[PDB]
């Protein structure tokens, strides 16, 4: 395996969660 | 009954209670739907803690032996305290720290012990979540990474550990933990464990960004999916070979286990972890309901579901235990049949083996293993091994290994995340009600500071010795405070706030005044059980040398776990984790009775 498969799953999950995190903060900053 | 002065003008009146309900429209968070409240309670009382510790307690002690005491105390001790936590939250319209100070200003230590306890149990759970999601990240490869070993220099053999131990043992202890020899030996932080821990805390912050106006939307996928996957693991488990040999093993208990002090002491502690009682989350969650919500119906429904799920989970864990045991027994036999088939150059199947072996009588030279099946069933698993060495190895035998593995970890991740919602509720709210951060800052700022804080504290569980460190919180250390708080919560609402006033308030909300069953438990039965239980804790568990299982490749009978005594300095760590929140209830009271006078 050229790249450890967990890292490319971890990456997708972490990317989606940080995108969620910034969306929710801006949503809360725009609902006040 | 105790001499409480001017309790009113510290608590809301029933008249204001009926009106302030509208005043709390924006002043406080409110459940959008009852569904949304019931799903939260379901996850907090039927998530990790009810579904993780229970099968470990059932596997230890005796199978069915441990289940009897648990269901006795679930109703004789747990239902009362769950109904008392729900009603008092719904009446005083405030979180844990608010509900205790209101009853009496010297009981504010009871809401700080609950906050500390909630903090520590979240720190513990989060780690379990991090390991779960390490395993969930590795389960997207046709041949799952724990189904084989790395090759040696000869390529004809696997790593010695992997060779002497199991592939699943080598993936847990070496590839995941890189576990050291002793708690004393502490290596650097294993970067991949730190990375999964970051993922865990990150997902939890995202789901709890903005209190209950974000977790209520989360519990729609987080309190349903775990129960629609655990009924599939029950079908799959029941359809496994030798599975019914393990279910019977669970329902054929030794009565001499039920007559052991240690079984009861573990069941009581377990009641207060099954239902997240004395974490203070439940009080807060019940305080966002309508003032006219039937909390008696809610407590009974939650308890029934929580009781019935405990048995449904031990029937899924024992189907797999008897499946593995059956496989191991078949191997032993097969290997025995091979020893003699090759040695005597000979039809040696099941019945023939016994009769033929007698005829063969190289018998001496031949070495034969002892196959028992009952011994295979009665072989305990190392802490956390049931999920990472027993369930993982059984899935590797399933036809679509990756599908199941993924599903198994997604269920454990979801019912963990669910559990963490309440654990975080019970540390955010007390911290709001201390008014510790400037109230101009938004709720999201305070929730991230505790996420990072507990994240930074969780680096200790990421070292080589981290697993040993985590197994200290599975000692009496993590259980002593729960008993103290639960007892204090019952005593304060009955002999301080007054059971007569409490009963009248219950009558004002639900409509009727609570039955004789509720009266006989709250007044005498429930408090007594707690008294007898924690005293037995102090006389049995505490009065015992603390020992842990170490994984040393360089050890005689290496595959066999080695039990050693902890180094004396870890009593400091236990003394602290137990007292910190247990001496808070006395020691804030004494502070309030020497500042006032
Ligand atoms: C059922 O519970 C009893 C009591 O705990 C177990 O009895 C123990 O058996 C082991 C093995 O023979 C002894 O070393 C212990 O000293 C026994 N304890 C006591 C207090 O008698 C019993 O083993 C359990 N179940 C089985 C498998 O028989
Ligand atoms: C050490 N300790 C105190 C523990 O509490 C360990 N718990 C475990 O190792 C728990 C496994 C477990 C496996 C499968 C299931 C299922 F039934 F959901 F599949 C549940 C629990
Ligand atoms: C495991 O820990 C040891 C130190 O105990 C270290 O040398 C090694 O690089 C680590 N990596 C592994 C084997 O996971």
């Amino acid at each position: 395996p050229p790249v450890s498969i967990w890292l490319i799953v971890f990456g997708v999950v972490m990317g989606v969660i940080v995108v969620g995190i910034v969306i929710l903060i801006f949503t809360g900053i725009r609902d006040r | 009954v105790l001499p409480n002065p001017g309790l009113d003008a510290r608590i809301p009146s029933l008249a204001e209670l009926e009106t302030i309900e509208q005043e709390e429209a924006s002043s406080r968070p409110k459940w959008d739907n009852k569904a949304q409240y019931m799903l939260t309670c379901l996850g907090f009382c039927v998530g990790l803690g009810n579904v993780w510790r229970f099968p470990y307690l059932c596997q230890s002690h005796g199978g069915g032996a441990f289940m009897i005491p648990f269901l006795i105390l679930l109703v004789l001790e747990g239902i009362p305290l769950l109904y008392l936590e729900f009603a008092i939250g719904q009446r005083l319209r405030r979180g844990s720290l608010g509900v205790w100070s209101s009853i009496h200003p010297a009981l504010k230590g009871l809401g700080l012990a609950s906050m500390l306890t909630s903090f520590m149990v979240g720190l513990y759970y989060n780690t379990i979540i991090s390991w779960i999601m390490w395993y969930l990240f590795n389960s997207f490869q046709e041949p799952l990474p724990w189904s084989d070993c790395p090759l040696n220099e000869n390529q004809t053999g696997y790593v010695d550990e992997c060779a002497r131990s199991s592939p699943v043992d080598y993936f847990w202890y070496r590839e995941t933990l890189n576990i050291s020899t002793s708690i004393s030996d502490s290596g650097s932080i294993q970067w991949w464990m730190l990375l999964c821990l970051a993922c865990a805390w990150s997902v939890l912050y995202m789901c709890t960004i903005r209190g209950i106006e974000t977790t209520g939307k989360a519990v729609y996928i987080t309190s349903t999916l775990p129960y629609v996957v655990l009924t599939i693991f029950l079908i799959r488990g029941l359809t496994l070979k030798g599975a019914t040999n393990g279910i019977v093993f669970l329902f054929t208990p030794n009565v001499t286990e039920l007559a052991q002090p240690d079984t009861w002491l573990d069941a009581g502690a377990q009641v207060f972890f099954s239902f997240s009682l004395a974490f203070g989350g439940l009080i807060s969650f019940s305080s966002y309901n309508s003032v006219h919500n039937n909390c008696e119906k809610d407590s009974v429904i939650v308890s029934i579901i929580n009781g019935f799920t405990s048995v449904y989970v031990a029937i899924v864990v024992y189907s797999v235990i008897g499946f593995r045991a059956t496989q191991r027994y078949d191997d032993c036999f097969s290997t025995n049949i091979l020893t003699l088939i090759n040695g005597f150059d000979l039809n040696v199947t099941q019945e023939n083996f016994v009769d033929m072996q007698q005829r063969c009588n190289a018998y001496a030279q031949l070495v034969f293993q002892t196959c028992d099946i009952n011994a295979f069933l009665s072989e305990a698993v190392e802490g956390t091994g049931l999920a990472f060495i027993v369930f993982t190895e059984a899935i590797t035998k399933m036809p679509l290994s990756p599908l199941w593995s993924v599903l198994f970890f997604i269920m454990l991740f979801c019912l963990g995340l669910s559990s963490m919602f309440g654990n975080m509720e019970g540390v955010v709210v007390p911290l709001q009600d201390l008014r510790v951060i400037p109230p101009k800052w938004p709720k999201e700022v305070l929730t991230g500071l505790i996420c990072l804080g507990t994240f930074l504290i969780g680096f200790i569980f990421t070292l080589n010795s981290g697993q040993y460190w985590l197994s200290l919180l599975d000692s009496y250390a993590g259980s002593i405070p729960l008993l103290i708080i639960a007892f204090c919560e019952m005593f304060s609402v009955v002999y301080v706030y007054g059971v007569d006033r409490f009963n009248k308030d219950i009558e004002f909300m639900i409509g009727h005044k609570p039955n004789i069953f509720w009266q006989v438990t709250w007044r005498v039965v429930s408090p007594l059980l707690m008294l007898i239980i924690f005293l037995f804790f102090f006389v049995v568990e505490v009065s015992q040398e603390l020992t842990y299982s170490i994984w040393d490749p360089g050890y005689e009978e290496f595959p066999k776990s080695q039990k050693i005594s902890y180094p004396n300095w870890v009593y400091v760590v236990v003394v602290i984790v137990a007292g910190v929140p247990s001496l808070t209830i006395p020691g804030y009271a004494i502070y309030k009775l020497i500042r006032n006078h």
